[PDB]
RNA sequence: AAGGGAUAACCGCUGAAAGCAUCUAAGCGGGAAGCCCGCCCCAAGAUGAGGCCUCCCACGGCGUCAAGCCGGUAAGGACCC
RNA sequence: UGGCACCUCGAUGUCGGCUCGUCGCAUCCUGGGGCUGAAGAAGGUCCCAAGGGUUGGGCUGUUCGCCCAUUAAAGCGGCA
RNA sequence: AAGUCUGGGCUAAGUGGUAAAGGAUGUGGCGCCGCGAAGACAGCC
């Protein structure tokens, strides 16, 4: 890619971009350092073990390359009479139904957005970070309720 | 959900050996099964 | 942790608000701390104090005037508090203010060679009816072959009494600075003229 | 006997399962484990021992 | 005759670590230089093996999935006192211990046995708080 | 009991083998009156007999030369009350 | 409940009750959880889980049972 | 007491270290059948 910098260690990777680098555990079944316009990555005998540990390699690479040329994402339509988000600080407090309104902290790498008063994303360079933070939010209030309150992912309703 | 024979009740159950152990995925939650 | 040594006087009760509350008078008399214990050579951090001060000059080998305080090594000798580091110059009652909470150790008063059903609260047997000869024993001890023993820790006739208790999370009703004084929520451990210490509690 | 038979010729290189079949090719019916406190006294002598048992033994 | 016998020797010392090895594959060894197995001295009624010191426990390899599966064992004389603590909370706290365990068991039980595993001295290291000689075997 | 840590069924993230999908095969999170520690009590015969503060020190006379020596001491400790 | 007759006939006390407990989980309450022919409340059913709890009387020698009045529940078994 | 001996394979359950009907895309080695420039096996017209 563009402004990418794709560095090596022993059994590491540290990946440079215009968005900042982040830092993914790679075994040492491969010999992979900084090569030609992009990066080629191989691997020994065609056994099991080896076949599954390439092509997921070739992804969390694929994905800290994409995240350091952004990689944001993900997004919960909120749904309910009495519910809806409200933005304090980059923490949320969020009101879903309980005797009692609800407040969340963002750590390291993270922004939450309150673009209506009832839809919601999450902005990340990580990505294992950003869908983990996601499912967290969902939990406050999952949906079902024979239809319609509850906090939704872009995904939709059910029987 | 927790029998012996654990087979396939649908065209949209999956057999995935998770922990070690024997499980079914379907669609509806009432074809959800484990073996033991 | 705050700490005193300190002494059970005796009890009564007092009204408060409305209502008679009971109480227990300690007397915690000034603690003149003798001692620093370092982690850099003790290797886990207390100080020392001493209470009844009064000694006629019997003192020998620990004579130790060698912390400044040595102000004659109290009859009543001296604990240490654990992790416990004041302004180095005595400590007195002021350390507790009303309303805090307070735990208490002490030596309950002794029983010496107690039977079963008392060191344990057992049913015993019958006043009448049938046999005459258990009315107080504690009646069967074990199964038949298999064990064939007797457990360890079995509650049976002994000792009772005479021990080291502390009971838990006493109100401080009152403190008399004057007098060296602390009013504690009655039922404090052992008998007057005790040697107890009084520490911080651990509530809430 | 063995034990310690063991212990000294392991000093050199192998074990006693060779030292023992080496000996019995090399036509040394001799040793007697009693007499290999050799290894102890005149170790210089064991040494030699050694050699022919090596010898036919690689 | 021939009673071959020593007599009273200067009892020699050893630092060694394997640090990086498997135990059990380690404690052997150690256990066969604490009885005096490796000399043609050998005399089974007496104690003549190494004085051995063990620098950097912990550390060591341990084959398979042996973390939480296997476990270490305890009973106090009481009803229920049985104590079932798995391997990863021994090196966690006590590590020393764990090569300890496995060298006594591979240690003789006479009181013999008991004098020898005090010969053996083990710290989680490196650096061990003696120094008066110790000819490193690697 | 607060509280801190690790877990059970179970609920997830990211993810190939198997271009899809999968809680899993490399990794990462939630999760019990239960487990570990925390509260109270005993505890260095823990022959692995621990540590800190302070004290008392002289060979006085004899063997296979430091008691394996008897008789007075020291700091101290008993006896009787 | 039986079958067999191996130690015990120069003796291994035998039903029920009381006293004192301890252990199993195939769990009666209380704690987690998945389905539901789960609107809610209240259930059904299976999974994880003994840490602690598991009432008082009328009848009968009773064990057990039936009945009165309560309970979060009034659990089933082993230890001659 | 005596080989951490030599050479080639399998197994990741501590199986080994003692259990059946019946269940399972666990693995490794053989098969002989579909049909693949009427180039859809997996994915969005």
């Amino acid at each position: 890619p563009k402004g990418v910098s794709v560095e090596v260690a022993p059994g590491r990777v540290k990946v440079k971009g215009p968005k900042g680098e982040l830092e993914v555990p790679v075994s040492p079944e491969m010999r992979v350092v900084v090569e030609e316009g992009v990066v080629r990555v191989e691997r020994p005998s065609d056994e099991r073990r080896h076949k599954s540990l390439h092509g997921l390699t070739r992804t969390l690479i694929a994905n800290a390359v994409k995240g350091v040329s952004e990689g944001y994402s993900k997004e919960l339509l909120i749904k309910g009479i009495g519910y809806r988000a409200r933005l304090v600080g980059r923490a949320l407090e969020l009101t879903v139904g309980f005797s009692h309104p609800v407040v969340v902290e963002p750590p390291e790498g993270i922004t939450f957005e309150v673009p209506e008063p009832t839809r919601v994303r999450v902005s990340g360079i990580d990505k294992q970070k950003v869908g983990q933070v996601a499912a967290n939010i969902r939990a406050i209030r999952k949906p079902s309720a024979y239809h319609e309150k509850g906090i939704y992912y872009a995904g939709e309703p059910v029987r | 959900k927790v029998r012996a024979s654990v087979k396939r009740i649908c065209d949209k159950c999956k057999v995935i050996r998770r922990h070690g152990r024997v499980y079914v995925i379907c669609e509806n939650p009432k074809h959800k099964q484990r073996q033991g | 942790m705050k700490g005193i040594l300190g002494v059970k006087v005796g009890m009564t009760r007092i009204f408060r608000d409305d209502r008679a509350v009971p109480v227990t008078v300690i007397l915690a008399g000034p603690c003149p701390v003798v001692q620093r214990r370092t982690p850099e050579k003790d290797g886990y951090t207390a100080v020392q104090l001493g209470f009844l001060p009064q000694n006629p000059k019997r003192v020998n080998r620990p004579l130790k005037g060698h912390f400044a305080k040595a102000g004659v090594e109290p009859v009543r000798i001296l604990r240490e508090i654990r992790d416990f580091n004041p302004e180095g110059d005595t400590v007195t009652v002021e350390i507790f203010k009303p309303g805090e909470r307070v735990d208490v150790t002490g030596t309950s008063k002794g029983r010496g060679f107690a039977g079963v059903m008392k060191r344990w609260n057992f049913a015993g047997g019958p006043d009448s009816h049938g046999a005459h000869k258990i009315h107080r024993h504690p009646g069967s001890i074990g199964n038949r072959k298999t064990p064939g023993r007797v457990y360890k820790g079995k509650k049976m006739a002994g000792h009772y009494g005479a021990e080291r208790v502390t009971v838990m999370n006493l109100e401080v009703v009152d403190v008399i600075p004057e007098e060296n004084l602390l009013l504690v929520k009655g039922a404090v451990p052992g008998p007057n003229g005790g040697l107890v210490i009084v520490r911080e509690t651990k509530k809430a | 006997w063995i034990v310690r038979i063991n212990a000294a010729c392991r000093q050199h290189g192998l074990n006693y399962s060779t030292f023992i079949h080496g000996l019995k090719k090399a036509g040394i019916e001799v040793d007697r484990k009693n007499l290999a406190d050799l290894a102890v006294r005149e170790p210089q002598v064991f040494a030699e021992l050694v050699e022919r048992a090596k010898a036919a033994q690689g | 005759m021939k009673t071959y016998v020593p007599k009273q020797v200067e009892p020699r010392w050893v630092l060694i670590d394997a640090e990086g090895k498997t135990l059990g594959r380690l404690a052997t060894k150690i256990a066969t230089l604490l009885r005096g197995k490796h000399r043609p001295d050998w005399t089974p009624n007496v104690a003549m093996g190494d004085f051995v010191v063990v620098v950097n426990a912990d550390k060591i390899r341990v084959t398979g999935k042996k973390l939480e599966q296997k476990i270490y064992t305890r009973y106090s004389g009481y009803p229920g006192g049985l104590k079932k603590i798995p391997l990863e909370k021994m090196l966690a706290t006590h590590p020393e211990r764990v090569l300890e365990h496995a060298v006594k068991g591979m240690l003789p039980k006479g009181p013999l046995g008991r004098r020898l595993f005090k010969r053996l001295k083990v710290y989680a290291g490196p650096d061990h708080p003696h120094q008066a000689q110790r000819p490193e075997k690697l």
